[PDB]
RNA sequence: GCGAAACCACAGCCUGGGGGGCCAGGCAAAAUCAGC
RNA sequence: UUGAGAAGCUCAGACGAGUAGGCAGGCGUGGAGGUUUGUGACGAAGCCUUGGGCGUGAGCCUGGGUCGAACAGCCUCUAGUGCAGAUCUUGGUGGAAGUAGC
RNA sequence: ACCAUCUAGUAGCUGGUUC
RNA sequence: GUACGUGAAAUUGCUGAAAGGGAAGCAUUGGAAAUCAGUCUUACCUGGGUGAGAUCAGUAGUCUCUCGAGACUAUGCA
């Protein structure tokens, strides 16, 4: 888990993450304190998928 | 002196608009896409049915 | 100047908590039989001009910028010279497309839009 | 560089112009004192000199483990414990920029730093550990002269049920 | 000058209405008061002074279901517990929470025999009363109104004293050893100049 | 635990009040060993608190604290009149406080 | 139909309902709040005793003039009675409560009554709406050892 | 098994003092039924 | 030094219960003319809300849910324009109660 | 006796009279 | 889903969390639980070098207005 800090973009993340032995790369994308979408890319050139999370439930609920 | 005061203040205020909207246009910022009530009430309807 | 409020609890019409016909908006009592009208101690207070707030820090949000209903894309343009004393509150019936274009331009004018996040999920 | 924008909210001419600040009379340089709050509370320390507002104090770091700190003169309880000689120590090396923090300063992180993390361990520099041995070496013999003083420092202060600070004397 | 978490107030020689006012404030102060030998409290005025002042209180009962009237308690402990019940706002939530911090018992139970027993110097009889005055003892009084347990406690307390007396001589013999050992430590006599 | 306790034990006594009107913005505090309104001039200005223990744990612990200071003496018996950043709850009558010895001037 | 209960998942649960039932409203309720939270087959053995006066159902809320019985103390309630018309209606429902898992293909011997609801109806008496939820007992898997 | 209606400011313990409510007291445990 | 909506701006003092009564400024509702290069199927009005904001107040602005075709601010004109009460009118629903009772 | 109609018979008066 | 557009209040049942020693109701000050908002996201400002041109050209043309004021099309980008 690596929280995104400051000014960095997804296309620059993927090339910066493939060089350290990583395979895929998820991005949880909240808005207004609810998580609504999820994108996962495939490194370094693989297909990138943009789902949207829905009917979200935690483990406590 | 009142009128020339305004023009110089609306020059400081129009330059700050171009010096900002140019930097703002060059950053990479998320896409404000609209939500649609007809197509989020359809999903919620067909979710529990599926 | 730091904003301040002389009161924070609004006024609540007498016995508008017991009865559901009587609404909570304030109405001055009209009978001299009243306990409240004679202002007996222990009863609720009243709206007076004493609780009027500062004539300079009035109408201000707790941040310090006053509000302004912008209902289209040329209503935020007037706020170009007033970005440090006004916050561009978008009106409620504005569509979720005409809204996303006020935000992208008010951001160029450095104007605080208070509820830019409505109907707009970002990706 | 810009013509001033809206609302000339220019401040008035402030009459407030602080003059020399002056500490108490009990805070003489070299007077053993009590330290009240923070991390090294209770540990009796000795002052080296008076700064503008704060003091520049240290416990003899061998005796207590207290480094050369600044302490605001209010969280110090002065004490009439016997004094020492601080003429041999050069306190003028310390200034208000000596104890200034090390300037976060945002050195360029080469934004990839989001992933890779490092740490300078913020280690005390070689200059701090060096003078700590130096200033202590030129006061340890001084408190060796006064009996019960080396062991006065290393102890702590702790009032007890059955004691009441106002009527007791410090 | 005491903020003990629990205080034990031995009550022999005290006045009732002055100890019940000292205690009533320390209950609301947050302490935990135990009043032992409540049976040997004193009241200004001669023997019949409070006697008709309490035989009058027996004539006072409700006139509806007389098992719902006033409960005239006869124990020496509850005589004084009554005294600390009107001194407190016992109809609030802070009164009835204060009253359960007070434990008023007669004699001395063994859970408080082996502890310190402080006294109040502002409520004592030998101070607050003129010499040669009329005073009545509660435990000697309430026996004549129904507290039928006088001859047992006077017997029980007599056994505790001689046991405590036996405890004292062993304690008294203890510090006579340290009385020698205190001056035998030579450092006391040349370093008494710190006041000690 | 006798190598600790750099404060003075106290007890929150009551709110400021008249017979019928209470003023919860300013408290009454009884310091231990302070038994005169001339002996209370030593504790004027000290920063008092009120430490307690909540059930739900936040930031790796459970102890919370309400700070404040001491403003006036109060009466002839050595009580004082304090003032807290948050007014003390009325269910803390007869509790225990701490009168921290700083800002110390002695 | 949109039901009132968060339970009744497709997984291990099934539902039936009964609307416009011409019984009383203050009489099927006390039955309903007694059978609630129980297993299914036990409730059948339970209510048939009500039909033969072998067990009375307590009247907790609408306890108007209900005479004391000897068997109301099995639950601690003073007053109880033996309604027969209302429990006749519940038997009709619980048949559909079975016969819906019998078509969904559940496990029948872990089946509890999860949520029974009794409402009012548009007055013509005091008619009733009833919906019922029967669900499996949501068992627990033992934890794997250590990590 | 069917099944009202009157009525409905909110209500429900006693003593004393200016009544159910005020002041000071006595006290105070659920939930109900039969006489009264 | 720009603070000329001179119906604005600015400086200083005193004052502040209020009955019958007198005066003044505003808030809100349905329609009418003008105006906003006005808002709206990417969701108008309404409705609900343990959300936020403003005004001393009448009130207004807004986030979320619901919903489905219209609607509002400003300047004027106009009135079938504001409800706690009338043993008030109509409608709906309660406690008494599964009691009285058949 | 009842039914419409003038009638929106009759107050010195009883209740109510809306930001 | 014809008990059918939107579906308020009274009022009823279930679920969740609380409170309740012969009165609640509300006002004020705060504790505990739940939860919400705040731009803080980043922005700002300061030199050199490298490249781009335009309102620059010891520069050539068009049009609309009024010598030059804007809009341009070249070409260089000194």
């Amino acid at each position: 888990f690596r929280k995104r800090t400051g000014d960095i973009e997804v296309h620059e993340i993927a090339e910066a993450a493939a060089k350290r032995g990583y395979t895929d790369l998820l991005v949880l994308n909240e808005d207004r304190k609810k998580t609504n979408a999820l994108t996962l890319v495939h490194l370094p050139n693989g297909p990138s998928f943009y789902f949207t999370l829905s009917n979200l439930q935690t483990a406590k609920e | 002196g009142r009128q020339i005061h305004r023009c110089k203040q609306r020059l400081t205020r129009l330059t700050q608009y171009l010096l900002k909207a140019r930097r703002l246009a060059l950053k990479h910022q998320p896409a404000l896409i609209p939500i649609k009530p007809k197509q989020a009430h359809r999903e919620a309807s067909r979710e529990r049915k599926a | 100047v730091n904003i301040i409020k002389k009161r924070t609890k609004p006024f609540k019409r007498h016995q508008s908590d017991r009865f559901k016909r009587v609404g909570e908006s304030w109405r001055k009592p009209r009978g001299i039989d009243s306990c409240v009208r004679r202002r007996f101690r222990g009863t609720i207070s009243m709206p007076k001009i004493g609780y009027g707030n500062n004539k300079k820090t009035r109408y201000c949000m707790p941040n310090g910028l006053k509000a302004f209903l912008v209902r289209n894309v040329s209503d935020v343009e007037l706020l170009l010279m007033h970005n440090k004393t006004y916050a561009a509150e978008i009106a409620g019936n504005v569509s979720a497309r005409k809204r996303v274009e006020i935000v992208e331009k008010a951001r160029a004018l450095g104007v605080k839009v208070t509820n830019a996040g409505a109907k707009v999920r970002s990706q | 560089k810009y013509y001033p924008a809206y609302r000339e909210n220019v401040p008035k001419k402030a009459r407030k112009a602080v003059r020399p600040t002056k500490l108490r009379a009990s805070l003489a340089p070299g007077t053993v004192c009590i330290l009240l709050a923070g991390r090294f509370r209770g540990k009796r320390v000795v002052v080296l000199s008076q700064l503008e507002d704060t003091l520049v104090v240290t416990g003899p770091y061998k005796v207590n483990g207290v480094p050369i700190r600044r302490v605001n003169h209010r969280y110090v309880i002065a004490t009439s414990a016997p004094k020492i000689d601080v003429s041999g120590v050069s306190v003028e090396k310390f200034t208000k920029a000596y104890f200034a923090k090390q300037k976060r300063s945002g050195p360029v992180k080469k934004d990839e730093a989001f992933f890779a993390e490092n740490a300078p361990k913020n280690a005390l520099p070689a200059e701090r550990i060096a003078d700590q041995k130096a200033v202590d070496a030129k006061l340890l013999p001084a408190i060796k002269a006064i009996p019960n003083m080396k062991e006065y420092l290393a102890a702590s202060f702790a009032l007890s049920n059955g004691d009441r600070p106002h009527l007791m004397k410090f | 000058s005491e903020f003990q978490k629990v205080v034990v107030i031995d009550a022999k020689g005290h006045l009732l209405g002055r100890l019940a006012s000292v205690v009533a404030k320390q209950l609301l102060g947050g302490q935990k008061v135990v009043v032992v030998r409540c049976e040997e409290l004193n009241i200004s005025g001669h023997f019949f002074r409070n006697k008709l002042k309490y035989l009058a209180y027996l004539r006072k009962a409700c006139r509806y279901n007389p098992s719902r009237g006033a409960f005239h308690f006869r124990a020496p402990s509850r005589i004084f517990q009554k005294a600390v019940r009107g001194m407190l706002p016992h109809k609030t939530a802070r009164g009835q929470a204060a009253l359960e911090h007070l434990q008023a018992v007669e004699g001395i139970p063994p859970p408080f025999d082996k502890q310190k027993r402080v006294v109040v110097p502002a409520a004592l009889r030998v101070l607050r009363l003129k010499p040669g005055r009329k005073y009545c003892t509660v435990g000697r009084l309430s026996s004549e109104v129904g507290w039928k347990y006088n001859d047992i406690v006077a017997k029980l307390e007599e056994r505790r004293k001689v046991k405590s007396a036996a405890f004292y001589q062993a304690k008294l013999a203890k510090q006579k050893k340290i009385a020698s050992a205190k001056e035998a430590s030579p450092v006391n006599q040349k370093l008494s100049q710190f006041g000690y | 635990a006798q190598g600790h306790r750099l404060y003075v034990k106290a007890k929150h006594l009551s709110f400021q009040r008249s017979k019928h009107v209470i003023h919860p913005g300013t408290s009454i505090v009884k310091i231990e060993g302070c038994d005169s309104k001339e002996e209370a001039q030593f504790y004027l200005g000290k920063r008092v608190c009120y430490v307690y223990k909540s059930s739900k744990a936040v930031r790796g612990s459970k102890i919370r604290v309400i700070w404040g200071t001491i403003a006036r003496p109060h009466g002839n018996s050595g009580a004082v009149r304090a003032r807290f950043v948050h007014n003390l709850p009325a269910k803390t009558f007869g509790s225990s406080l701490r009168v921290m010895l700083y800002p110390s001037n002695i | 139909v949109r039901y009132s209960a968060s339970p009744a998942l497709e997984t291990k649960c099934a539902k039936a309902r009964g609307a416009y039932l011409r019984t009383h409203f203050k009489n099927s309720r006390e039955v309903a709040f007694t059978i609630n939270g129980m297993s299914l087959k036990k409730a059948f053995i339970f209510l048939d005793n009500v039909k033969e006066h072998k067990q009375a159902v307590p009247f907790r809320r609408f306890n108007g003039g209900v005479g004391r019985t000897a068997q109301g103390k099995e639950f601690g309630v003073t007053q109880a009675r033996w309604p027969v018309k209302s429990v006749k209606f519940f038997y009709d429902l619980l048949k559909n409560a079975e016969a819906n898992a019998e078509a969904k293909g559940l496990d029948m011997d872990k089946l509890i009554i999860k949520h029974v609801q009794v409402n009012a109806a548009p007055k013509q008496s005091s008619p009733s709406h009833i919906e019922i939820i029967v669900a499996e007992e949501e068992e627990a898997v033992p934890k794997a050892n250590d990590t």
